[PDB]
């Protein structure tokens, strides 16, 4: 429906190359550095100041192995989106109040983490694939928002 | 909001790019446009097909304004004054459009050149390109 | 950012920017290099001989390279020149042997193009920057290999004798083939290639011969810039060295005239001197002799001659020139039975002395439409070409017979 098989199978193929200990961790320090107004929300995971302590503080890469493995749960089904990111959705925006423009710059940042995890295979009509996957996810996080 | 130490960064981050900006410029131009293909409707004549010359070139000339922007990073307003003119006033470019060129640029960048994409480089190059959309885009009516 | 003149006692005495801004990176620490100019050499190694390699820099006993990005034929030219090799004329050269890597770099800004040396054009920087994108700089010099015909009667003929570095050698039949030559002419502005002769029919020669082969593609400009290939050494004896003849052997002399720009016409073959006739002199074959003496164009050609026949035999050659060609050995020559010239038939060509503007295609036009005979064998017989526009095209058989081909025969200067 969303996706032409054959970006499908892109898309599949490189999320199998991933490391998904580190690539979170990445991720979730790129953006409390590069866009430090997310550090209120993770203020339970200590000392968040300076980016050296934003990338080696173990709370936020366990944080990113969460963040990872969602992605890949709602990477199963594209049209369960909606059911897949309904429980997550409501932590988000009842008791966090997670603004759902921080959950499209979490994922065009993952597009750059992406990028520099692997080089010149990150082809343009690859990435673009991924970005139709990240506006869905963004879009289907912020859905429950009302 | 570039910090002396940020500025540091943004030059010696740039001068690493060396020859290849305008090549860097023409990639970060075409992987936008397929990307976003709404973004296609601002250049009515231009043709958009993948290794295209004007594509090449347009690239050229955005890397090189970007690399006359760093070398003038104290006084930037000045030195893309006649550009925000033409992309305000002339052409009416929306500003959203803008941040999409600036992530597939700097996705080029890290791609292309992951070695010195230390976080902290990532963060100045970021708030670099943040200024100089402003800039362009401060102006829109 | 510190400005000094030059002439400053102290640099704090030079305008400099404040102690902060400007963003420096700590890889951009300057050096100074002050040298009394004798520890500076330039080498080229890794080629074929000390014209042609990989440009090596010693300066105090440091071993370095120089980088690529602003090498160009003008810098190449600078660097050749310093080493007394001549011109550049390629920016790459093939490898014989590998040459061991340096991590310091020389970089060049710009260069005139006609400074003595490589340290005299402003600003080489000496070490400080990295180029991994950039590569190193190659040339290769005009004096790679430098061809030279020995002892031929003929102006343009002998035996073939190549240079390596600063030392000569013969060349074996079986490593110079036909394009070879035609390189080798052209090289030496001799021409075109007429025959080439083996055996040493030009002589025996004396001396070391070169073992490799040459293996051209057949138009190259210079005889470094055709690849070779090295051969086993001593395969070809010294009896099998090769010789050379190219199309421009003719001496044709003006005389009796007191501006060498007018005279009788004298030509020399067969070891003697003599007038040429008349006949067949027209306007076309007086430009090419006039652009051969290097007065310049042409524009009268006496009817008859003040000058006389003179004392020599009257030589009977006939020239057939298309008025483009440089020299008189290009026109093609027609001399076996020429008919012959009475004694006060003798030819002559009054030259302006103005070496300019040439010939134009349209006085002094080369004219339009000359009609050429194509597979026919020879320069008189042959299919019909007709040049129109920027094309060569037929003519279709009906309708053609010889009252027809009467007058293309006439043109062209065969007869009828
Ligand atoms: C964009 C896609 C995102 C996904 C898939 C995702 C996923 C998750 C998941 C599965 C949890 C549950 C962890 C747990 O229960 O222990 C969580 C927690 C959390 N997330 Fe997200 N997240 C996303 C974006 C964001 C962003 C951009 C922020 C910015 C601050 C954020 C803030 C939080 C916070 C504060 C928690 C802690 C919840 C708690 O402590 O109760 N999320 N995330
Ligand atoms: C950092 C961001 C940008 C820079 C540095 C930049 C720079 C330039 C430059 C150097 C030119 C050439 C002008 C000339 O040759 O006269 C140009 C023209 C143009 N710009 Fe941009 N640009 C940027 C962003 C954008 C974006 C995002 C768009 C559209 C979505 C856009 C729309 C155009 C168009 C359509 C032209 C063509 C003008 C023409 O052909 O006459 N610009 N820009
Ligand atoms: C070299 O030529 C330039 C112009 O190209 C001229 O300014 C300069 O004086 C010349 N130098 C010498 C040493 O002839
Ligand atoms: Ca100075
Ligand atoms: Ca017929």
């Amino acid at each position: 429906v969303h996706l032409t098989p054959e970006e499908k199978s892109a898309v599949t193929a490189l999320w199998g190359k991933v490391n998904v200990d580190e690539v979170g961790g990445e991720a979730l320090g790129r953006l409390l550095v590069v866009y430090p107004w997310t550090q209120r929300f993770f203020e339970s995971f200590g000392d968040l100041s300076t980016p050296d302590a934003v990338m080696g503080n173990p709370k936020v890469k366990a944080h990113g192995k969460k963040v990872l493995g969602a992605f890949s749960d709602g990477l199963a089904h594209l049209d369960n989106l909606k059911g897949t990111f309904a429980t997550l959705s409501e932590l988000h925006c009842d008791k966090l109040h997670v603004d759902p423009e921080n959950f499209r710059l979490l994922g065009n940042v993952l597009v750059c983490v992406l990028a520099h995890h692997f080089g010149k295979e990150f082809t343009p009509p690859v990435q673009a694939a991924y970005q139709k996957v990240v506006a869905g996810v963004a879009n289907a996080l912020a859905h429950k928002y009302h | 909001v570039l910090s002396p130490a940020d500025k540091t960064n943004v030059k010696a981050a740039w001068g690493k790019v060396g020859a290849h900006a305008g090549e860097y410029g023409a990639e970060a131009l075409e992987r936008m446009f397929l990307s976003f293909p709404t973004t296609k409707t601002y250049f009515p004549h231009f043709d958009l097909s993948h290794g295209s010359a004007q594509v090449k070139g347009h690239g050229k000339k955005v890397a090189d304004a970007l690399t006359n922007a760093v070398a003038h990073v104290d006084d930037m307003p000045n030195a893309l004054s006649a550009l925000s003119d033409l992309h305000a006033h002339k052409l009416r470019v929306d500003p959203v459009n803008f941040k999409l060129l600036s992530h597939c640029l700097l996705v080029t960048l890290a791609a292309h050149l992951p070695a010195e994409f230390t976080p902290a480089v990532h963060a100045s190059l970021d708030k670099f390109l943040a200024s100089v959309s402003t800039v362009l885009t401060s102006k829109y009516r | 950012s510190v400005s000094c003149q030059g002439h400053e006692p102290a640099i704090w005495q030079c305008k400099h920017h404040e102690w902060g801004k400007h963003y420096c990176n700590h890889n951009e620490d300057a050096g100074v290099t002050c040298s009394d100019g004798s520890d500076l050499e330039l080498r080229l190694r890794g080629g074929g001989s000390r014209c042609a390699g990989t440009v090596e820099v010693e300066i105090q006993r440091l071993l370095g390279k120089v980088c690529d990005r602003g090498w160009g034929l003008k810098e190449a030219d600078v660097v050749c020149r310093q080493l007394g090799c001549g011109s550049a004329l390629k920016t790459s050269y093939q490898v014989y042997s590998k040459i061991q890597a340096t991590n310091t770099w020389l970089f060049l800004s710009s260069c005139n193009g006609n400074e003595t040396s490589l340290w005299d054009c402003k600003n080489w920087q000496w070490g400080g920057l990295t180029c991994d994108h950039y590569e190193e700089a190659k040339i290769t010099c005009s004096a790679h290999r430098e061809p030279r015909l020995v002892g031929g009667d003929i102006p343009c003929s002998g035996r073939v004798e190549v240079k390596h570095g600063d030392t000569w050698g013969s060349i074996c039949d079986s490593d110079f083939s036909l394009e070879a030559a035609s390189v080798l002419c052209r090289e030496l502005q001799c021409g075109t290639v007429v025959s080439i002769l083996g055996g040493a029919h030009f002589g025996e020669g004396n001396g070391q011969i070169w073992a490799e082969e040459f293996q051209c593609e057949g138009h190259e400009s210079h005889l470094s810039l055709c690849p070779v290939a090295p051969r086993p050494e001593g395969t070809c004896s010294h009896s099998r060295d090769v010789g050379v003849v190219c199309s421009r052997y003719t001496e044709i002399r003006l005389v009796n005239g007191k501006t060498p720009c007018e005279g009788r016409v004298e030509l020399k073959t067969l070891g003697a001197w003599g007038s040429l006739c008349n006949s067949h002199w027209d306007i076309e074959d007086a430009h090419v002799l006039c652009q051969q003496l290097k007065c310049g164009v042409a524009l009268s050609t006496p009817g008859g001659a003040r000058f006389g026949k003179g004392n020599g035999q009257i030589w009977r050659h006939m020239f057939h020139c298309t008025g483009t060609e440089q020299h008189m050995g290009d026109c093609p020559v027609t001399a076996l039975g020429a008919s012959l010239c009475p004694s006060e038939q003798v030819a002559s060509v009054i030259c302006s002395g103005n070496q300019s503007q040439t010939l134009s295609s349209c006085v002094a036009c080369i004219e339009s439409g000359q009609l050429r005979l194509v597979n026919g064998g020879g320069r008189c017989a042959g299919r019909v070409e007709i040049y129109h526009e920027g094309s060569w095209g037929t003519i279709c058989d009906d309708s053609w017979d010889l009252s027809d081909a009467h007058v293309v025969c006439r043109q062209l200067g065969c007869g009828e």
